[PDB]
RNA sequence: AAUUGAAGAGUUUGAUCAUGGCUCAGAUUGAACGCUGGCGGCAGGCCUAACACAUGCAAGUCGAACGGUAACAGGAAGAAGCUUGCUUCUUUGCUGACGAGUGGCGGACGGGUGAGUAAUGUCUGGGAAACUGCCUGAUGGAGGGGGAUAACUACUGGAAACGGUAGCUAAUACCGCAUAACGUCGCAAGACCAAAGAGGGCUCUUGCCAUCGGAUGUGCCCAGAUGGGAUUAGCUAGUAGGUGGGGUAACGGCUCACCUAGGCGACGAUCCCUAGCUGGUCUGAGAGGAUGACCAGCCACACUGGAACUGAGACACGGUCCAGACUCCUACGGGAGGCAGCAGUGGGGAAUAUUGCACAAUGGGCGCAAGCCUGAUGCAGCCAUGCCGCGUGUAUGAAGAAGCCCUUCGGGUUGUAAAGUACUUUCAGCGGGGAGGAAGGGAGUAAAGUUAAUACCUUUGCUCAUUGACGUUACCCGCAGAAGAAGCACCGGCUAACUCCGUGCCAGCAGCCGCGGUAAUACGGAGGGUGCAAGCGUUAAUCGGAAUUACUGGGCGUAAAGCGCACGCAGGCGGUUUGUUAAGUCAGAUGUGAAAUCCCCGGGCUCAACCUGGGAACUGCAUCUGAUACUGGCAA
């Protein structure tokens, strides 16, 4: 189905995640429908570690998109 | 990755003081600044237009001990940046931190200052670090028992200290207040020759 | 409006079908001269209204045969 | 087959083939009787055959042997042809 | 703020100007080779044989669908050496669980490769006649029966692969019946079609069926664009269209019968050759030129040829069937296999890596969940393949030491170079400390919402343990001592850098011109020097310079170039005025132009490379609304 999940970008030992709406069948870093945020797990203090377009997430959840475990946890800790 | 060879020959080949010595005694007493190095040294043929452009580039390099690959990358950066490319290039070389350790007077030479290698209170051991306007550069406490740094400051105290910086005694710190204009630097470097050489 | 093309009937020999030449005037990609180009479409003409030389409005429709996916809208001018 | 689940799929798909072929054959037999009644040219015979066919094509569509559009087509094609007969 | 951007030189001649080719300076690479080689970060690494492949691994999962019980862990009964308290040998699905089996879902994803394909492909922009598992919204349903079958059991055929026979049994397996409308067929009247339980403690959770929506995915159609060849000009019979039947999820010559004789083509059909396409990449001032490896989108293929079956989806890489070419096991009767998954082997080649570790993270399958699976992925190994960073000491130091080398023997130069003397300790080595990548999940407890319930369940808090492959991590502190760490090309001009000795058109050099026949800055060595530097050279290859295919931006009297001359179809071009149209053209708006990349302003790794936020850009395409000078159409 349509899922909201993390695509792993960044560099070796220094992950940076794009938060994407995608058909679940596509590869993690492949075809996606829409980018709705990012998550940096090794962000220095002061820098924004997480941004999420919660309105766009709500649109997609309203059309029956699921959310990965990690994105659900990021949605909690943001708001 | 470093020129570890006899240093006076560079100033001799360039035929000008490149400020590459400590200054325990005079440049004239140390070497023949008039004469180019080697067996065919007292000879001085006509130098080509290419040869002139080369020697100007090799002048600006050999002062700082910046090898060609790294110097080329500065040219590209200077050309990219807005405004006058030749001025941008000198501003980038002046913005380097490893000039500062020497220039503030901690090393007797840049080669010594480079052996010795804090900015905004954080340790930086990179010669190529571009120091920004309003940045405080300073020394550690752990190596203030070295006789090198004592001697080097006494050598530094006879030079004309730079006129967009603020070196201090004791805690041994100074602010990069602004970037230097071309007016600040020596009207001797013909940086248009370097711009032209890389445009070739 | 609804989308239509206009062109000249170059054949009416088929039953309930015509061939319409659409002339377009296009700038040459390299040399800049404006050049005449032609696209021939097989068009449906239920009643066999049109004749060779008529100017016709046509519209895109579902496939009606192997080569026909356009239908006659009006005759602009009879020959 | 190399993989265990592939071996099982080969068995299950063969079982499904036999089951499906039987129902498909049966459905086609009942459709053929309507066309055969039309070919002869008798409306009462054709409406009888059609009334037998109708539940079968509908049920096989529900079970997924055919799509409902295919069931619809068969009923439409034969209803049209039965109406033209007398 | 985001297109600030454009260099020439050598070589024809006795000399000259022009013409014109050849050659060079630059940038680049999936490179290779030679010499050399210290460390790190980040990336990259079969371009050739879509050649053949040994071995391991790359797809399973669910007991909360089902009969069960081969494991082994409990539990209860019934007895033996009897540590008077139980191990042990027995029986028993009773329970945790679980081999095999039925059933469900997955195996169509993820991963590989570029053989085929010059248009059933791709790119851009539109369209109508469609289906769509899992997810999601709404409205209802969810009744009552039946016959089987695997496992299993008995017998039994085969060397094996793999069966045969008979009996027995379960379900969310299968099949009627009932029910039946915002469903299907029908002009209507009517007619017709479904389903499944399971789990926790009547209630909750979850699943099942129908219909209409959403979302996603996929099929289909059209226009323009997307290589070369005319020393390929005609091609086409389901061919082009029509009518009717059939067929498809769906339009359709998709198919068939009949009817009409069409359809395509110099705006290049047909035929031949080459080729995966794109975002982009390299180069370039730009316009172009070259290119499509890595990353991402699309397509195609899976030993070769063909075929379907199952399924929401395949004509299916690790599925089925057949045939073929290979190769292997055999009791000779028969059987078996497909690395263009990852690793690896042989082979080809100038040339391209380990038969590694882990599911901790992200994602994927199954599962209520726990979890299990995952060569995706995260990591590690190998290689200077590239990019970026750092080291190989620093200061002093005339004795201008030797030893060099050159010298008009005065000296000069290497060279402050070395030594000597102060010092320093990055990185490497050795020893101690220490982030971050961990979110979650598991336990009982906390309140509220469901509820007959202060139950179970759900959610959120609450507290206590606990999860890292990388890993002897990044990074930090301490120890010892200059210690363990510099090469490669070049020096006649172009082109930065000159002497001596050896050789004597020889040996040899050479990108181009040229150099070498006894005083060679050109060969070979040396001393000195120049350029680059953990690299440097060489070769290959692309663009540049090359305005040397010239659109931007060239020529044709004599340098290459006006057909021997004309007529003329297609085509290109078109005097002047008014009106009209609005095709070109112009303006505005809207939609689209994936992300990455490039660029700008920022941010993060000590810096950089690298990573990353927002913007700009994507010069295009389409649609709508206007303008009407010019070009085109029409009228006079
Ligand atoms: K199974
Ligand atoms: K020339
Ligand atoms: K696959
Ligand atoms: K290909
Ligand atoms: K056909
Ligand atoms: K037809
Ligand atoms: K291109
Ligand atoms: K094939
Ligand atoms: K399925
Ligand atoms: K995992
Ligand atoms: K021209
Ligand atoms: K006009
Ligand atoms: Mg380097
Ligand atoms: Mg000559
Ligand atoms: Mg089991
Ligand atoms: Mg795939
Ligand atoms: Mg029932
Ligand atoms: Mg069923
Ligand atoms: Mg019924
Ligand atoms: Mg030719
Ligand atoms: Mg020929
Ligand atoms: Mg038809
Ligand atoms: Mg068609
Ligand atoms: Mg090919
Ligand atoms: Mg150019
Ligand atoms: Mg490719
Ligand atoms: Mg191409
Ligand atoms: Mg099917
Ligand atoms: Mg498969
Ligand atoms: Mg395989
Ligand atoms: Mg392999
Ligand atoms: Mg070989
Ligand atoms: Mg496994
Ligand atoms: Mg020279
Ligand atoms: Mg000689
Ligand atoms: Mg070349
Ligand atoms: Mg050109
Ligand atoms: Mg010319
Ligand atoms: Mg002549
Ligand atoms: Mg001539
Ligand atoms: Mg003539
Ligand atoms: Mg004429
Ligand atoms: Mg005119
Ligand atoms: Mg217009
Ligand atoms: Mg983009
Ligand atoms: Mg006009």
């Amino acid at each position: 189905m349509v899922t909201i999940r993390l695509a792993r970008h960044g560099a070796k030992k220094r992950p940076f995640y794009q938060v994407v709406v995608a058909d679940s069948r596509n590869a993690r870093n492949g075809r996606f429908i829409e980018r709705v945020g990012f998550f940096n797990p090794i962000a220095s203090e002061k820098e924004e570690g997480t941004r999420l377009d919660l309105d766009r997430i709500a649109h997609w959840v309203g059309q029956g998109a699921t959310i990965s475990d990690r994105v659900a946890a990021l949605i909690k800790e943001v708001n | 990755a470093r020129y570890l060879g006899p240093k006076l020959k560079l100033s001799r080949r360039e035929g000008t003081d490149l400020f590459l010595k400590s200054g325990v005694r005079a440049i004239d007493t140390k070497c023949k600044i008039e004469q180019a190095p080697g067996q065919h040294g007292a000879r001085k043929p006509r130098l080509s237009d290419y040869g002139v452009q080369l020697r100007e580039k090799q002048k600006v390099r050999r002062i700082y001990g910046v090898l060609e690959r790294q110097f080329r990358n500065y040219y590209k950066e200077a050309a990219r940046l807005k405004g006058n490319t030749g001025e941008n290039l000198l501003a980038l070389l002046e913005g380097r931190l490893d000039n500062v350790v020497y220039r503030m007077g901690f090393g007797a030479t840049r080669a010594e200052a480079r052996q010795l290698v804090m900015v905004n209170g954080r340790v930086v051991n990179i010669a190529s670090y571009q120091v920004s306007p309003n940045d405080v550069v300073s020394i550690r406490e752990k190596a203030k028992k070295q006789s090198r740094v004592k001697a080097a400051l006494e050598l530094a105290e006879q030079r004309e200290k730079p006129t967009w910086l603020e070196v201090d005694a004791g805690k041994m710190e100074g602010t990069f207040k602004r970037k230097p204009e071309r007016s600040d630097l020596s009207a001797d470097i013909n940086e248009h020759l370097i711009v032209e050489l890389y445009s070739k | 409006k609804i989308r239509t093309l206009q062109g000249r009937v170059v054949s009416d020999k088929m039953e309930k079908s015509i061939v319409v030449a659409i002339e377009r005037f296009v700038k040459h990609p390299i040399y800049g001269k404006f050049i005449k180009r032609t696209t021939k479409l097989h068009v449906h003409d239920e009643n066999n209204e049109c004749g060779i030389g008529d100017v016709v409005e046509i519209r895109e429709c579902r496939p009606l045969s192997k080569t026909k996916s356009w239908t006659l809208v009006r005759v602009v001018e009879k020959a | 087959a190399n993989i265990k689940s592939a071996k099982k799929r080969a068995i299950q798909s063969e079982k499904a083939r036999k089951h499906n072929a039987s129902r498909r054959s049966m459905m086609r037999t009942f459709i053929k009787k309507v066309y055969a009644a039309i070919e002869a040219g008798d409306k009462a015979a054709a409406q009888k055959a059609f009334n037998e066919m109708q539940p079968i094509v509908d049920r096989q569509a529900a079970k997924g042997l055919i799509h409902k559009n295919k069931a619809a087509r068969h009923k439409a094609n034969l209803t049209a042809q039965i109406n033209k007969l007398a």
